[PDB]
DNA sequence: AGATTTTATGTTTAGATCTTTTATGCTTGCTTTT
DNA sequence: AAAAGCAAGCATAAAAGATCTAAACATAAAATCT
């Protein structure tokens, strides 16, 4: 309806046509496909970088030119959609409508390398998340990247992972041979005036850009460009934001309130109190940080005993304990049993004081020296 | 490299025909080859001969 | 060769001459052919890479006889991969039983099943890196027994028949040949059994909150000439890289998984964030960084 | 046959019936008002609109209508400790979303749901997405194609789908490839998937899901914080109506004891039974407060000092033994050579004798077997290795006091 | 309208993996007899 | 003074111990041959 749904359903951080901040990256897979092609020969290419930067976007805008429709034979296979690792060359038959004989992954391989063998158009093989396909022997990965050195083929194949050294670390072997080991491509996390660029484009194809000034897109790109950079968390917040807005105010442009509030938003119950003091006593009275459930428990009767309230029996503070670690406080390390399983505190003292918000009993536990 | 020399497949079949001497017959009728047969057929059935003797 | 003791109790022209001895050592081969025929198996042990020299073997007398060629210099073989590979490809009989004795025990008794279908079996580097287990040798000399299976091989390591019996030595009916080839040995070395620079371009891939956690241990190196992890934590939230432990955490496994931060944890529970680079490189880098 | 059967069962035509009472159910105005609020304050009774969960409501709500109005889809995890009204919120959003849906005020919806504690493993998932479309039972791998081949293929009209997915952190695993096809169709433009996800954790995307899949969850979560000291006595005084049954300084003895250890509204609903339940026997119709007070002491149970008070004499000298040489040798665990020298030693003191030390691996085993204490197997006898379980003071105010 | 491989599937057991923890061994740094 | 000898220290690694998973094995649905 309005503007507010508008922007939120543009913002979307679905697929896209348009990709105002991988140009140079665009232009060097074009070149790639377009010298393998004119030189006709295989050639392997390995793109990689973190989450969210897009290689995925631009694989499938290249794998839809109508030129590259002509040229050569695209397929994408998602590695995590297949069973197993060894089943990936099924998938594959069924990508290419080879005839097999069937029933074992080894005449698949067969009939693939004498699909390669014999091809009438250049294969374009998108391998998207290739690191599912890592195993221990790596019989899988080394037989398909050994594909562009096979006599007469004519495959060129582009591995799509979130690894920077995940051909080294993982392809070794692939080293020693020049003709083998796969081009590199890393796609480096977005920049802020890449967020902006990226967040103007997608508000002009609505024509929604007026509700979001400048100075707030220079505020909400400066904190996700230097957080983590990826293009998901930035549209992820630019949609929360006015999905809040709308909560909020039922045209007004978005104030930097809003962002502000929602990025500083981003980025007790009486027994879990009184085991949280007393952990936080046991670690600061002691240079042995191996606390244990029995040794911590026995801490904490003395405790509720010199506060004059109930304390809980050991079947109900273990359970206590385990309803601490879901904020993320602690750690539990299990043990054989209940008794010897290591709490590990996970926040600092300054965190956990402020999080108990009651001083004047953290005052009073810490001063216990003596129920030690 | 060489086709033998593959990162991925340890072992290589060459199969021709195998199903579920060694020498042309240039050799096998060689003279040679008929005593040299010969003597050592007689030399280890003598052998083997002392050895069931000797467990028996 | 009769070494002493004291040593441990006080512990161009060149191409024509190997080509030279490569001929010769094809001029040899109609010898082995009938030291085959006769039961025995071919042991090389020269000094260089004699893999050429039986892959002319191969090429040029066994042409049409079938043949099995095992790469023992190869990392990731495993002795199931070649009972299955016989198995399977030369007898049709699907996949080798899980014990290998019972696949060799199989293949005996499929073997004796067919006289004259000889199956050569070419293994470079016997004394293999998969291969250097007793279980294996004892399979490749349960498989050299058989009269059908006829076996070359070639030995590199130098105490190599430590692991040979006489029970093995004498199922390998080995006939010992010199094949000193002097070829470097390329393709056996080429696998995977035999730095400030790669840290600059894995900095280059890092965001900016990354680049501060990582040049705030960089700092603590070069201050304290490995950083207990809480004062990483206060510095961090301190200059707002991080928002909470576990993301300073996740950023460290990232570390560690790219190798920048070694982790040694101490006695008392807390963690060490060592930098395993010198501090001459390490002020470079920071000399770099500004 | 029984292959007719099965295939009527997994192709669905047969549907699974369970058997039918012979006699038929007591009708209700038989029932006494102590019976009416025994089952009105039964945890199963989900009311029709939460107490104290509205903020919550119009979170999920808010989300909800929008994913579904502007045909898009996506994501969200909602998370918190058990028993904070998650799964009962986002299944009465849900039936709200489908009542509008009815009257033609919103777009129609599919609505599959999942458990990820119902499933033996994490892709039986795929059967069971599936299993909600169809109806078809059939494999994981050709699930999980077909389910593909809906979700990625642009279809007209496709309707939206919301998948809730509770117990998410079962279905992670090492591979996280489940959780990552459950994430990423969303993403797909051809699919209007928009999943919702169920967790205890607050931190479970950063502490055990990968960054990929971290970054598919999203920035959008909600968290159901633990009911307090008041919302707790809200919740029983709405389950009980106008009733006085229940006394309101009970219910706020309740509420005060269950809020100040975890916070779940399960734990103060069977407390108010067990309550009831203690009423009726004392043939009174109003649940005072000291009926309150031993459901309390029942169902908040501490009994190691009666099972030590309870314990023969022999097993008594053994219990003070262990605490005895975890006193002299300093370190917690003991040795059954000490122990058993400590016993000879107590027992001269008292003037009992003790039984032979085959007899005190019998008695280390009863004691191990009821958990009063840690012991190994006695196939090891003598060097078997025995930690004390219960607390070293609770064995003398079990055997003093 | 009934028997036979054929194939797709589920279970189980052996092997890969993660993690802690413990130890001999590889090297160091003095240490001390000839 | 030279080179063999006892505490020290981190480290690959070795046991182990749970734990998760991949492939071998038993088994059922089903086209196929009669
Ligand atoms: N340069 C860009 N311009 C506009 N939108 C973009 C750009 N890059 C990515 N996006 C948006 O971000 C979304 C996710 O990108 P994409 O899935 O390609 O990242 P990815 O690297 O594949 O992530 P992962 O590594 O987790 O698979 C896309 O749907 C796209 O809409
Ligand atoms: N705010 C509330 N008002 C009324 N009843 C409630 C409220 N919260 C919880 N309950 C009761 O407690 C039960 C809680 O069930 P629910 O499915 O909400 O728990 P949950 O948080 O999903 O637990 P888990 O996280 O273990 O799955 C419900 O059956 C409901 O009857
Ligand atoms: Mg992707
Ligand atoms: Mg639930």
């Amino acid at each position: 309806r309005n503007k507010y749904q508008n922007a939120r359903r543009v913002l979307n951080s679905a697929e896209t046509q348009n990709l105002p901040g991988r140009e140079s990256q665009l232009q060097e897979l074009r070149e790639f496909f377009s010298n393998h092609l004119e030189s006709q020969t295989s050639g392997s290419l390995y793109v990689s970088g973190q989450p969210g930067t897009g290689k995925t976007a631009c694989l499938s805008l290249l794998l839809r030119d109508p030129d590259f429709s002509k040229r050569l034979q695209r397929v994408y296979i998602n590695c995590t959609s297949i069973a197993s690792v060894g089943a990936v060359y099924k998938k594959l038959c069924t990508e290419l409508q080879l005839k097999v004989s069937g029933r074992t992954e080894r005449d698949h391989l067969e009939a693939i390398q004498r699909h390669l063998k014999t091809a009438k158009r250049m294969l374009l093989l998108v391998l998207d998340e290739i690191d599912q396909l890592c195993t221990s022997r790596q019989e899988v990965l080394y037989t398909i990247f050994e594909w562009p050195a096979l006599p007469g083929s004519r495959i060129l194949l582009v591995g799509i992972a979130n690894s920077l050294d995940l051909t080294d670390r993982a392809l070794m072997r692939l080293n020693a041979r020049c003709e083998l080991k796969p081009r590199l491509m890393h796609f480096p996390p977005y920049s802020k005036q890449q967020i902006v660029e990226i967040f103007k484009s997608r508000l002009a194809e609505a024509e929604v850009l007026d509700v979001f000034p400048p100075v707030t897109l220079q505020l909400l790109a400066a904190k996700v460009s230097a957080i983590s950079g990826d293009v998901r968390r930035a549209l992820d917040i630019g949609r929360r934001v006015v999905e809040i807005a709308e909560q909020q105010k039922r045209l007004k442009p978005v104030q930097v309130t809003q962002v502000a509030a929602v990025l500083n938003k981003v980025y007790f119950p009486l027994q879990q109190k009184l085991m949280l003091c007393t952990l936080v006593l046991m670690l600061r009275n002691e240079r042995n940080k191996d606390i244990s459930m029995g040794r911590l428990h026995e801490v904490y009767r003395r405790v509720c005993a010199k506060r004059n309230i109930l304390a809980l029996d050991q079947a109900e503070f273990t359970g206590t304990v385990d309803l601490v670690e879901t904020r993320g406080i602690l750690r539990i390390m299990r043990k054989k049993e209940p008794r010897l399983h290591k709490v590990l505190l996970q926040w600092d003292e300054e965190e956990v004081h402020a999080a108990l918000s009651d001083k004047q009993l953290i005052a009073s536990i810490l001063s216990d020296t003596a129920c030690l | 490299m060489d086709p033998t020399i593959s990162v991925s497949k340890g072992c290589f079949v060459y199969k021709n025909g195998a199903t579920r001497s060694l020498l042309g017959k240039e050799v096998v009728q060689q003279p040679f080859y008929e005593e040299y047969r010969k003597a050592w057929n007689q030399i280890n059935d003598h052998i083997a001969d002392l050895q069931h003797r000797s467990y028996a | 060769f009769v070494p002493e003791s004291d040593g441990y109790f006080h512990s161009a022209e060149h191409e024509g001459s190997i080509n030279a001895i490569m001929e010769e050592y094809r001029s040899y081969f109609p010898k082995w052919m009938c030291i085959l025929n006769e039961g025995f198996n071919i042991l090389l042990y020269g000094l260089g890479s004699k893999h050429q020299l039986l892959q002319s073997f191969h090429r040029e007398v066994l042409h049409k006889q079938t043949v099995l060629v095992v790469n023992g210099f190869f990392p990731s073989l495993t002795i199931k991969d070649m009972l299955d590979s016989i198995t399977s490809d030369i007898l049709d009989a699907g996949i080798s039983p899980a014990n290998p004795h019972e696949a060799v025990d199989m293949i005996e008794e499929e073997f004796a099943l067919i006289p004259e279908t000889h199956l050569f079996l070419i293994v470079h580097n016997l004394d293999g890196a998969m291969l250097r287990n007793v279980k294996a040798q004892a399979i490749l000399s349960r498989l050299a027994r058989i009269p059908n299976i006829h076996l070359l091989a070639s030995i590199d390591h130098i105490n190599t028949p430590l692991l040979w019996d006489q029970g093995k030595l004498c199922s390998f009916n080995f006939s010992w040949w010199d094949c000193t080839t002097m070829l470097p040995y390329t393709n056996e070395t080429a696998f995977e059994n035999s730095a400030l620079s790669s840290m600059r371009s894995v900095f280059s891939s890092l965001t900016t909150n990354s680049r501060g956690i990582y040049m705030l241990i960089v700092k603590y190196q070069l201050k304290n000439k490995g950083m207990p992890f809480r004062d990483l934590y206060s510095s961090c939230r301190e200059a707002f890289l991080v928002s909470s432990d576990l993301a300073l955490r996740a950023q460290l496994t990232e570390f560690l998984d790219h190798k920048l931060v070694k982790s040694k944890r101490s006695v008392d529970g807390s963690e060490q964030l060592t930098i395993p680079i010198d501090g001459a490189l390490l002020q470079q880098f920071l000399e770099e960084q500004e | 046959t029984p292959s007719q059967k099965m295939k009527k069962i997994r192709a669905g035509e047969l549907s699974p019936s369970m058997q039918q009472r012979t006699d038929l159910p007591a009708k209700d105005s038989s029932k006494s008002e102590l019976q009416l609020a025994r089952e009105q304050l039964h945890v199963s009774v989900v009311p029709k609109s939460l107490p104290c969960r509205e903020r919550e409501f119009e979170n999920i709500y808010a989300f909800l209508e929008g994913k579904i109005q502007d045909q898009c889809g996506g994501c969200m995890y909602v998370s918190g400790v058990p028993g904070t009204g998650k799964t009962a919120t986002v299944t009465g959003v849900i039936r709200t979303l489908q009542r509008m849906a009815k009257q033609n005020e919103l777009p129609a919806f599919e609505y599959l749901e999942i458990n990820g504690m119902r499933l033996t493993e994490p892709r039986q998932a795929y059967v069971q997405i599936y299993k909600q479309l169809t109806g078809k039972t059939v494999s994981w791998e050709q699930a999980h194609a077909l389910l593909e081949k809906r979700f990625t293929t642009p279809a007209p009209r496709r309707v939206t789908t919301v998948l809730l997915v509770d117990e998410l952190d079962i279905l992670c695993n090492r591979r996280q490839d489940v959780v990552y096809n459950l994430l990423d169709w969303p993403t797909k433009s051809a699919a209007k998937l928009v999943v919702v996800t169920i967790a205890n954790t607050m931190d479970l995307p950063e502490r055990l899901l990968m960054g990929k899949v971290t970054s598919r969850l999203g920035l959008t979560r909600l968290t159901f914080q633990p009911y307090s000291h008041k919302q707790l006595q809200e919740i029983v005084t709405a389950r009980l109506g106008g009733s006085e049954t229940f006394k309101g300084e009970a219910v706020q003895l309740v509420a005060r004891k269950v809020a100040a250890v975890s916070g779940d509204a399960r734990r103060a609903l069977d407390i108010c039974r067990r309550a009831t339940e203690i009423a009726d026997t004392a043939a009174v119709k109003c649940v005072t407060m000291l009926h309150v007070q031993q459901a309390l002491a029942e169902m908040i149970a501490s009994a190691k000092v009666q099972a030590i008070r309870n314990c023969s004499r022999m097993e008594q000298i053994f219990l003070q033994a262990i605490a005895a040489e975890v006193t002299r040798t300093g370190v917690e665990e003991t040795t059954f050579m000490g122990v058993y020298q400590q016993v000879e030693t107590i027992a001269a003191f008292m003037g009992v004798t003790f039984p032979p030390p085959g007899r005190a691996l019998r008695l280390c085993s009863k004691l191990g077997a009821e958990r009063l204490i840690i012991s190994e197997h006695s196939r090891n006898d003598l060097f078997q290795k025995i930690l004390l379980n219960v607390s070293a003071d609770d064995i003398h105010y079990a055997l003093r006091v």
